[PDB]
């Protein structure tokens, strides 16, 4: 079963409780990260400083 | 240990209250039930009970201080206009 | 028995937030308690991360509160989540002290919570107000100058007493050093209070908004209002979240980001909105000495209000009058801090007077006699 | 009259929950600061290193703070000596002392705009309203005294700052027209960053907490009517025992 | 903290007045509807507070059944608060179900301590 | 992320970030003069050398010092010395050029010290420590 | 036990706080006892220098630290004062012994009027004693060479802690 | 109230020692009785008795830790003595 | 007022040692009262035989 594997032991459950917030750390900080340039684009730095050229 | 005074309350065992007894309660695992069950039907029929019930008790005393404020307020513009100084000058 | 009850520092834990009984029906109105814990644990611990960078002179003072901000790695969420959460406290301290006055929490035998509460009242408005002053802003220099010069009203010994309170002539260097010390020591003052405070609140418990007895259906304090306390706690650090990324400079006042000078005085000296209301009160009496004892009054009229009320019913909830007068009392406080924002002009001053004299007017006249009727109502509709 | 004219609602283009600066109008704002209100105003509190990375690259920042001079520490034998300025060091006002101020200035003492904005009610709006909102004459009634100029925006009307703000008195690195409208919605752009230069980086840190925050103050809501499903739909029933005992 | 007997005084005389039973009693009746406990389920002298000597003492010699019920009403308004809900229409008290049954309690125990304080205070001639 | 903002909070400030790294001029620096300098709360003796005691540093045998190491790992452009000011044994000021080797002369234990730095006759533990510096024209930024 | 283990941790928090507070005047002894009691955990592998850069708050023993030092100072006494109230908790639960070593429940006296006045025998030539090392040699126990403003470039003569430490 | 642990003390009343019987106490008052009653032949006969009982507990551990330092100081005064310096190069 | 403006021309007429600031000097150099007054009549007219 799926409980068997995972939800049984709370030994196993808090690991994969840290194991999936450790995933989730970077993943949601790149997902926002770039949303927040795209709805910027043409204003932020790396634009300006791209159209010097 | 030194003795306490006398309080109103106890803990488990020797709470405090009335003696009780024909009073039989029933209960239900939460794991054997759907929370969530009666969300809707609350948020709209249960809320507006309760809001027509106490609504006259905050409106009304709500109502008396939104006039007083604005005929004040209003008053106040007027004393200070180029066409109410003649009376500001008899309340100054 | 089980550890928890057995070890001698883990008992005191398990009779105060485990295994304490609570009544089975209080509603959202007694999560404000819990929330003003939280707010004190949040002063103190973002205050002394942020006592790593500042100092007390009258000289560095205001220019330490900049560098928080500009240089030290996430130094703007200290200070706006350090100066947003002492607004934050005072809504939920206003929301403990009027719940607790609208159920007759303050009616025996809960009397002397009900006198610990005032006293940390007290404490808490120094506290902020202390605080206040360490920024030395140009609203912090003024609101020093305008509120230690009220003890001068005091005869034959005002003067020598704000002499000694100024540490010299005037507010300087002397001053704001010696206020940031005590404003450090203040809040390990109020912790303590806290302490006596949830002693005093332990010999009996908390009441219920039923007002009559909640010996009959108890219920254990843990996975019932730990995680009832959690729903609060997780919507007042949304809301608080939304006022200190979103909009930090709202409640503030902008003239407290000039340095304070000696010289210029600011075009209208304000307090802040929860010092607003008594501001007023202070100022509707015409004269000096009568207003220092008409404001401080205003705190301390609340400690009478055990003997006025004559009814034998705890609450406003089975009473149509009692509950109708309160939002008056309710409104006309919020009225009360309306005045205190305009200037000292007409009409404001007639407002200013009718309106604090219904306000102290509750506690002394319409609270002790519609209390009368409303037991005379009560004995004649059922008989 | 005395409490000044209310400015209104402008379109302000870092209004919002998600928006940041236009990182082009803080370096165009930037150039007109230098040549225009320079002269007569501080920026005290504004270190050179933080304009790289969000107005001007490296080696722009590190050629205009060696345009300047700060005082050296004494050489061998105590004489002072002067060095140019790095990045670690703040941008220069043009006044020694608050007595040399108020002396090219007829008296007035001109404010250091690094906190400007958070320092006048009225906000953004106030900045730009005030160098466009000046009549070219009083309004008929009132006889200015000498020296200085009428701006109705200002609280009590009579004003000691002139105007400086006219057409193509400066010209932009990106061909923009140098119109007076287009300057005040610049200046008040780049003040706002030296105000607030944490302005971007808050706004994001705020997405990522109430989008967390939100979804684990619902997830609490579950949680809370999960634990207590046993509680809310609990009976009871009451049956009046025999009064035999 | 008004006492009882000094408000049931007034009470007897507003009842046996013909003037005065006809003009506010039409208007207290209306007032305890108004105030809504009667759709909870409980009768009035289960709102008084009992954390004093005086109650205490009364709610002793309250008979068995008198009191086994006051515990039920008390619990049942406990669970229904909770709820944010109300009773069934059907469930409610009447208005003559609402007796005084704590009244002759409370009034023959101050009284009694009544008796005591004014003999703790007797200045023989 | 709570925790990570209150604890970077005590790490390093910008301004201070800033003061890490000084360059000195490749001009400026005299031939027989000792330049003491505080860098990052820290001394170094700094000497710009002649190109005469190069073969004096590796003159002695390495059982006359303790920790083995020659002139040209000590100091990369010969005509220079960059030293960390704080002593191994204690962390005393030798006496700037005054000693029995051309280099420098600890009073406080006897530790005698040469111009590549190490020890020559003392009872300290290691050879004198070298700062991190980099050459970019007409500057070297130690640190 | 447990009295005994609550009393050691009383013991360090008191040296932290009697430590922090000697590097608070910023002498001479001062900042170079810092320095050396800090530069301590460079001696825990590959993790010691980030700590000890974090805990100088920069590169070395500079204004980050003192203005730190002060404000922890500050709260340090406020913990043993909460560790006090902890100690005395547990020595509540069974009480003092006695210097014979066996049971004392057999015969016991009450603290007011008792041992109320026999600590008052004490309290006086507690501050008798040290009225003596404070208005007749106030600089007895401590060193001279903490009224030297503190350098960085010149060591002591003699770095030496205090006499306790 | 909630339940404590089991201690090896009690209170008034309930001290927890063993049950004594067959033992008396007499006292005086010390309004009748004078103080400071035998502070003389105190200070000089029953302090020589203490002393003379505990007194080689702490002298020979005293005697041992003197004689060791000081051989050690008058040796470490020969080691960097002029006369001792060739000694000093064999243990340096 | 002291005689000097800055610690590097205090420096420059004293061959390079720096005189102390004697505001504490009786407290800050171990021998007290004793070690101010043999310091400045405690000179020999020449050093030691040796040195
Ligand atoms: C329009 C209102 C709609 C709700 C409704 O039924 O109207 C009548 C309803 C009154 O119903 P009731 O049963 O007669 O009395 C409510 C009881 O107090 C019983 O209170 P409760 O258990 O319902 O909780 C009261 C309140 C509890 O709200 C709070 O205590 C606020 C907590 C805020 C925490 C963070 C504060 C941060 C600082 C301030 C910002 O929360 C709600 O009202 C939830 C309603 C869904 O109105 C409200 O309670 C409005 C409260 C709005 C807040
Ligand atoms: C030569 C010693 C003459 C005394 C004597 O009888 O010799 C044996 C006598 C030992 O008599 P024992 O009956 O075998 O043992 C004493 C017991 O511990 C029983 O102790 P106790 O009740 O006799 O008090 C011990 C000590 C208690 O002395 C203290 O605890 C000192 C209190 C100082 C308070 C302020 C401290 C400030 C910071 C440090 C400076 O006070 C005395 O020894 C009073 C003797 C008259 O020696 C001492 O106790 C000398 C203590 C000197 C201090
Ligand atoms: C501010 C809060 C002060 C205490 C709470 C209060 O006054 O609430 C009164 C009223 C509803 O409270 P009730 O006790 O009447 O609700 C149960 C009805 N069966 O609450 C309301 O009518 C809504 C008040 C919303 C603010
Ligand atoms: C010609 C000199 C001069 C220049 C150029 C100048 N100002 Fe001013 N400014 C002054 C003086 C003088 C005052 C003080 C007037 C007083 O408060 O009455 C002042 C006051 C102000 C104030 C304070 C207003 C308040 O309500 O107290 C602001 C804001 C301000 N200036 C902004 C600016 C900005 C923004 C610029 C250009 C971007 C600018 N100034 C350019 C001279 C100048
Ligand atoms: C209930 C407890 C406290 C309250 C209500 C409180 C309130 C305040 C307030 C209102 C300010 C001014 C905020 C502003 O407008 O900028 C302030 C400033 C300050 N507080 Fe507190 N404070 C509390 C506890 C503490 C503690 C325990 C410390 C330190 C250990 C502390 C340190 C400071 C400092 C350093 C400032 C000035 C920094 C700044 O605001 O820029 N506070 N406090
Ligand atoms: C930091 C400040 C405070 C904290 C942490 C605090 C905490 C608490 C807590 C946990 C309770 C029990 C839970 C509850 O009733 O909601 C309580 C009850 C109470 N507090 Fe406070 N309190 C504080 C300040 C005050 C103040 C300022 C007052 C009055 C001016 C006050 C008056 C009361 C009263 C009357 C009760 C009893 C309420 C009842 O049982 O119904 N408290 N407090
Ligand atoms: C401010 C610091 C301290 C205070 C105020 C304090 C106070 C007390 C008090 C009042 C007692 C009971 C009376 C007595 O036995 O003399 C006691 C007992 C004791 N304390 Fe402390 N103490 C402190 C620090 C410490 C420390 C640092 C240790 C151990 C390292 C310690 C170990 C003990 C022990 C073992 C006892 C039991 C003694 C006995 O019952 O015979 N305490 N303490
Ligand atoms: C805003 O008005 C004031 C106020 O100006 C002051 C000075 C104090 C008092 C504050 C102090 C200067 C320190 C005194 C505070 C204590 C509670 C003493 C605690 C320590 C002893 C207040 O409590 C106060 O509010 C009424
Ligand atoms: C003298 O040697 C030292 C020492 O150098 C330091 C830094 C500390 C630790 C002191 C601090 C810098 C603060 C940490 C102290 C706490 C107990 C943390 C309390 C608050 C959290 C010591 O405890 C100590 O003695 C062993
Ligand atoms: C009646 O029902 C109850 C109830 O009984 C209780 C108890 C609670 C719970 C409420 C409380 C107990 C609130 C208690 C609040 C306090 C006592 C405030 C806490 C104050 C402090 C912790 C003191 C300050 C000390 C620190 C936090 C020091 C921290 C250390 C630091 C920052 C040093 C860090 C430095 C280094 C070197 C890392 C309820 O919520 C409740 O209703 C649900
Ligand atoms: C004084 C400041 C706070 C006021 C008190 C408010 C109470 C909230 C405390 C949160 C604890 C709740 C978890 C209880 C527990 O251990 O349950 C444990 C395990 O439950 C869990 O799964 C834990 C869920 C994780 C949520 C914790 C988030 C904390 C948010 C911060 C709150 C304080 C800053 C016991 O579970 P049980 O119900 O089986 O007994
Ligand atoms: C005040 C609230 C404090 C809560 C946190 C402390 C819980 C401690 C539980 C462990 C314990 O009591 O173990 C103690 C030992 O603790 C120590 O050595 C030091 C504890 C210091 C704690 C400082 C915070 C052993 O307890 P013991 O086995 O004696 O059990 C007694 C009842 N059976
Ligand atoms: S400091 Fe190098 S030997 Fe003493």
């Amino acid at each position: 079963s799926l409980y068997k594997t995972f939800f049984k032991r709370n030994a196993v459950f808090v690991g994969t409780i840290f194991a999936g917030a450790f995933v989730f750390q970077t993943v949601f900080d790149t997902a926002i990260t770039s949303w927040y340039e795209n709805h910027n684009k043409g204003k932020l730095w790396k634009d300006v400083k791209a159209r010097i050229a | 240990g030194p003795p306490s005074g006398k309080t109103y309350m106890g803990w488990w065992g020797h709470m405090g209250g009335p003696k009780q007894k024909g009073i039989t309660s029933y209960a239900v695992s939460p794991y054997a039930q759907k929370p969530l069950q009666g969300i809707f039907h609350n948020a709209v029929f249960n809320s507006f009970r309760r809001f027509k019930s106490q609504f006259l008790y905050v409106l009304i005393p709500a109502g008396i201080y939104w006039y007083w404020w604005k005929n004040g307020n209003e008053y106040n513009e007027f004393l200070y206009s180029k066409a109410g100084r003649e009376e500001l000058e008899r309340v100054n | 028995m089980a550890f928890r009850k057995s070890n001698v520092y883990l008992s005191l834990v398990n009779s105060y937030i485990i295994d304490s009984p609570q009544p089975s029906s209080i509603n959202y109105w007694w999560n404000m308690g819990s929330l003003l814990g939280l707010c004190l644990v949040i002063q103190i611990v973002t205050g002394i991360f942020m006592a790593m960078h500042y100092s007390s002179n009258i000289e560095l003072a205001f220019s330490s509160v900049e560098h928080i901000m500009r240089d030290v790695h996430n130094g703007y969420i200290l200070r706006y989540l350090h100066a947003n959460g002492a607004s934050f406290f005072f809504m939920v301290m206003f929301m403990h002290m009027a719940k607790g006055l609208y159920y007759g929490s303050y009616r025996s035998p809960r009397v002397t919570l009900w006198n610990v509460g005032v006293i940390i009242f007290i404490l808490t408005i120094a506290t902020a107000f202390l605080g206040y002053c360490c920024v030395y802003g140009q609203m912090s220099h003024w609101g020093a100058t305008v509120i230690t010069n009220l003890f001068s009203a005091i005869p034959f010994v005002g003067n020598d007493i704000v002499s000694w309170l100024w540490g010299g002539f005037s507010v300087s260097n002397p001053t704001i050093q010696r206020f940031f010390a005590l404003h450090y020591l203040v809040p390990f003052i109020i912790a303590a209070m806290v302490i006596m405070h949830l002693m005093a609140l332990h010999i009996h418990g908390s009441s219920n908004p039923l007002g009559i007895t909640g010996n009959l259906d108890r219920i254990p304090m843990h996975s019932y209002f730990i995680f009832k306390d959690l729903v609060t706690v997780f919507l007042f650090m949304l809301i608080l979240a939304l006022f200190v990324f979103y909009s930090p400079n709202t409640l503030g006042h902008p003239d407290n980001y000039i340095p304070g000078n000696p010289l210029v005085t600011p075009a209208s000296i304000v307090p802040e909105w929860y010092l607003l209301p008594f501001y007023a009160i202070l100022r509707s009496i015409p004269d000096k000495l009568l207003g220092v004892i008409t404001m401080f009054a205003a705190i301390l009229v609340l400690l009478v209000l055990p003997f006025t009320d004559r009814s034998v019913v705890r609450g406003n909830t089975f009473k149509v009058l009692s509950k109708f007068f309160f939002f008056i009392f309710v409104f006309n406080f919020v009225l009360l801090g309306q005045i205190g924002a305009c200037h000292v002009e007409v009409p404001y001053v007639l407002m200013g007077q009718i309106a604090t004299f219904i306000y102290f007017a509750y506690f002394l006249i319409i609270v002790p006699v519609i209390s009368t009727i409303e037991n005379v109502l009560f004995y004649i509709g059922r008989v | 009259a005395e409490h000044g004219l209310h400015a209104p609602a402008y379109a302000w283009s870092h209004n919002g929950p998600f928006e940041t600066f236009d990182h082009a109008s803080i370096r165009r704002g930037y150039q007109v600061y230098r040549e225009v209100c320079a002269a007569c105003h501080s920026l005290d509190r504004v270190a050179w290193r933080t304009l790289v990375g969000v107005s001007h690259t490296n080696e722009e920042v590190r050629n205009m703070a060696e345009e300047f001079e700060y005082d050296d520490e004494p050489d061998e034998q105590g004489n002072p000596k002067k060095r140019p300025g790095k990045l670690s060091d703040y941008i220069p006002g043009p006044y020694p002392n608050e007595q040399a101020a108020r002396a090219a200035n007829q008296g007035a003492l001109p404010p250091d705009l690094s906190l400007i904005v958070k320092a006048r009610h009225g906000g953004c709006d106030y900045i730009f309203s005030l160098l466009t909102g000046y009549p070219d004459e009083p309004p008929a009634g009132v006889a200015l005294p000498p020296g200085s100029n009428y701006n109705p925006y200002f609280p009590g009307g009579s004003i000691a700052m002139a105007r400086v703000l006219f057409d193509d008195m400066v010209e932009y690195e990106d061909g923009t027209p140098a119109t007076t409208s287009q300057m005040a919605k610049d200046v008040t752009t780049f003040l706002n960053w030296c105000a607030e230069p944490e302005h971007d980086e808050r706004k994001r840190l705020g997405l990522k907490t109430v989008i967390i925050l939100s979804s684990l103050y619902l997830l609490s809501i579950w949680v809370k009517k999960f634990k207590w499903a046993g509680i809310k739909t609990r009976k009871f029933v009451f049956n009046p025992p025999k009064p035999r005992k | 903290p008004q006492s009882f007997t000094s408000i049931a005084r007034i009470g007897d005389y507003i009842l046996k007045s013909p003037v005065l039973s006809k003009l506010c009693v039409p208007v207290a009746n209306q007032f305890i509807n108004l105030a809504g406990y009667k759709k909870l389920g409980l009768k009035f002298d289960d709102l008084i507070a009992e954390e004093n000597p005086i109650m205490q003492t009364a709610l002793r010699r309250l008979p068995e059944d008198e009191s086994y019920a006051r515990a039920y009403r008390i619990i049942r308004a406990h669970q229904t608060e909770l709820t944010h809900h109300l009773l069934p229409r059907n469930e409610w008290i009447k208005a003559q179900e609402d007796v005084p049954y704590l009244l002759p309690y409370i009034l023959e125990a101050e009284a009694a301590a009544k008796e005591k304080d004014e003999l703790d205070n007797i200045e023989v001639s | 992320s709570t925790v990570e903002t209150f604890i970077s909070s005590m790490t390093a400030t910008a301004d201070v970030l800033a003061m890490a790294k000084v360059e000195v001029n490749l001009a400026a620096i005299p031939l027989g003069k000792n330049v003491v300098v505080k860098w990052q709360g820290k001394p170094v003796f700094i000497r710009h050398r002649t190109p005469h005691e190069i073969q004096e540093a590796n003159s002695v045998d390495m059982s006359a010092l303790k920790d083995p190491q020659t002139d040209a790992d000590r100091v990369k452009d010969p005509q220079w010395l960059i030293m960390l000011g704080i002593c191994t044994h204690l962390g005393c000021v030798p006496i700037g050029e005054a000693g029995d080797f051309g280099g420098w002369f600890c009073p406080c234990h006897g530790s005698h010290y040469d111009i590549s730095g190490r020890i020559r006759k003392g009872p300290a533990p290691l050879n004198l420590e070298i700062p991190a510096y980099e050459f970019d024209g007409d500057k070297v930024i130690v640190g």
